[PDB]
């Protein structure tokens, strides 16, 4: 028993043609047909009913799902991606984890294009750029005292024609100075290799971030993401993934959950889906928390603009969950621990996440910074 | 140990401390709260963005060093009559 | 700026010199006219160091592409297709091919859209 | 002993550390960064990690 889920399960193209096994496709798949190689017997595939996840109702108190299907001796394994959790252990046997997961923020990938009257100052600095007017007003107030011509002899003085002066070498090359002067031909000699220095870096500053744009601006760590309101962050209405934040003991996972509750226009969504979609829209300004595992192959289809930033906050895994009393139990839980050793799950990993994933590597160098 | 009777307790006890939170719980204690570098490690906000100030600063010292020969020469030369 | 006391051709001769050197000293020395080309040299500054640098990035982008002589670099690029025959030895090589190379050439050939073979050698 | 991890020998095929401690009785449990294997998980038990 399974439950049709992307990608893990998924019906092929011409499911109405052939019956039996061939009907589907996808990593679970893979994985039973590689389980009865290794432990040898006959496998049908079943879908669970209504497609409901392991969970034990809290009125009437009935496991439905997989779990449920195992117990009432109505299934007799169940190869799928189900969490290994303490309520489910005491009914049903685990085999080992074949995959490790946890929760992680999903944002809208960045545009690097950024044209506006903030960026004509960036490729030099917010103190360089304040530090050159005051060296041209040092170099202002000098010019004030070198402007010292020969006179026969305490001296005719300057006042209001100094300044006149000194404001012409901001806009000149530099000194502008007096004839004849030996004071403000160094004045200007200094000045002019000074400001020069300063152009050429600043040109080739330029050039070097118009052939290397990056432009990594996210922060990348959910401590800072709680420390910013900016950009919003949220999870899912009901689940495991809210639960998580609601039980805490960290506080930074107790301050994103007081976020998260005292949050106007509320951050929780119904679906998935509806997180997806907010995420893609808000521009990069909504996050999206996540299990790993939906978040990469979010991040590996069209229109590949989702990401996923950071690393998992807990540590589950996906294990196939065998009756308690049964005979494949133990066969089973080798089998996956063989499996994991020899790289097959791994490959197959690499093979249905990445390999047939729509957001391909793009061609390699290319020319796209015109 | 095969067959041992302290198996199932501790294979549950393990899940039990995972969800609660008391092993990640352990973990910072003992990686991070104890770390002798408890903040980030040598990380800025951005690696280098545009340009440092001690890159520009000798550039100004240079002419702040200027400006002061020029006054000197201008001292001199007032004094000259 | 100048004089203006009420066609006049004193202030429409004078306005193209600042223009192309460097500062606004003309016949008059007035500050106002030092801050009008004060903003000029650094606005002009800004444009002539933006455009060396744009065209340097031009001149950087265009000799850091690669010709690629070399198969495997032939196959890290969708760009330019690449394909063989519908029917021969040469597909059937890349079909039992135990190198990473030609089994990725195979499965880009194989997973084409639109399909890259071709029935003639024309 | 001798701080060793749970590791089987070769010529002599004798398991030492704490999985050959608990294979030979001479320990009840261990409670110790011990990766789980299938190697070590035919001899003895492992707790979900
Ligand atoms: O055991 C559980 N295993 C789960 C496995 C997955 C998947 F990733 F699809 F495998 C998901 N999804 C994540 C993405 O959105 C679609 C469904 C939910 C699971 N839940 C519900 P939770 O309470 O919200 O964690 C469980 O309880
Ligand atoms: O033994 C073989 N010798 C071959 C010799 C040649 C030629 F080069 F013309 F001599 C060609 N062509 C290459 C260009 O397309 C037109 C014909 C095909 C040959 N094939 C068929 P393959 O199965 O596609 O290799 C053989 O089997
Ligand atoms: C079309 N412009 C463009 O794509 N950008 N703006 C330039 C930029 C170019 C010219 C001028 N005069 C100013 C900015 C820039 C400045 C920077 C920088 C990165 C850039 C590249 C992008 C943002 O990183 C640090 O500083």
């Amino acid at each position: 028993t399974t439950i049709l889920e992307s990608p893990y399960v998924m019906m092929k193209a011409n499911h109405a043609a052939l019956a039996g096994n061939e009907r589907y496709e996808g990593y679970c798949v893979d994985l039973a047909a590689e389980i009865a190689k290794h432990c040898g017997f006959k496998y049908k595939l079943t879908i669970v009913g209504d497609g409901k996840y392991g969970a034990r109702d809290a009125d009437t108190k009935i496991w439905n799902g997989m779990v449920g299907e195992l117990v009432y001796g109505k299934a007799d394994i169940a190869i799928a991606p189900l969490t290994i959790t303490l309520v489910r252990e005491e009914v049903i046997d685990f085999s080992k984890p074949f995959m490790s997961l946890g929760i992680s923020i999903m944002i809208k990938k960045p545009q690097k294009s950024k044209p506006g009257v903030f960026s004509f100052l960036d490729p030099l600095a917010y103190e360089i750029w304040m530090c050159i007017v005051f060296a041209y007003i040092g170099v202002s107030v000098v010019l004030f005292l070198v402007s010292r011509f020969s006179p026969y002899e305490t001296n005719e003085f300057a006042i209001f024609q100094s300044a006149w002066f000194s404001l012409g070498a901001f806009m000149q090359q530099g000194a502008d100075i007096s004839p004849r002067s030996l004071s403000g031909r160094i004045v200007g000699g200094v000045w002019w290799f000074f400001t020069l220095i300063i152009i050429s870096s600043y040109t080739a500053n330029l050039a070097a971030f118009l052939t290397v744009e990056r432009m990594v601006s996210p922060i990348e760590s959910a401590e800072d993401l709680s420390k910013q309101t900016e950009i919003a962050y949220g999870t899912l209405d009901s689940g495991s993934t809210k639960e998580f934040f609601r039980r805490s003991k960290i506080a930074v996972f107790d301050k994103m959950w007081t976020y998260m509750r005292s949050a106007e226009p509320s951050v929780f969504v119904r679906t998935t889906a509806e997180g997806v979609a907010r995420v893609r829209k808000s521009k990069g300004k909504y996050a999206y928390l996540l299990e790993s595992t939906m978040n990469e192959y979010i991040e590996q289809r069209k229109p590949c603009d989702t990401m996923k930033v950071g690393g998992n906050l807990d540590s589950k895994g996906y294990g196939i969950a065998t009756p308690k009393g049964s005979s494949l139990g133990t066969p089973v839980n080798l089998a996956v621990l063989k499996l994991s050793e020899q790289g097959l799950l791994d490959k197959l990993k690499n093979k249905w996440w990445y390999d047939k994933g729509e957001c391909g590597a793009k061609d390699s160098g290319s020319k796209e910074k015109t | 140990p095969k067959g041992s009777s302290l198996g199932t307790p501790v294979n549950l006890a393990v899940l039990k401390l995972s969800e609660q939170g008391l092993l990640d719980k352990l973990k910072n204690k003992w990686w991070y709260d104890k770390g002798e570098c408890g903040a980030k490690d040598s990380g800025s906000k951005e690696k280098t963005s545009a340009l440092s100030l001690s890159n520009v600063a000798g550039v100004f010292y240079i002419l702040v060093g200027g400006l002061g020969l020029a006054m000197l020469v201008a001292l001199i030369e007032f004094c000259y009559k």
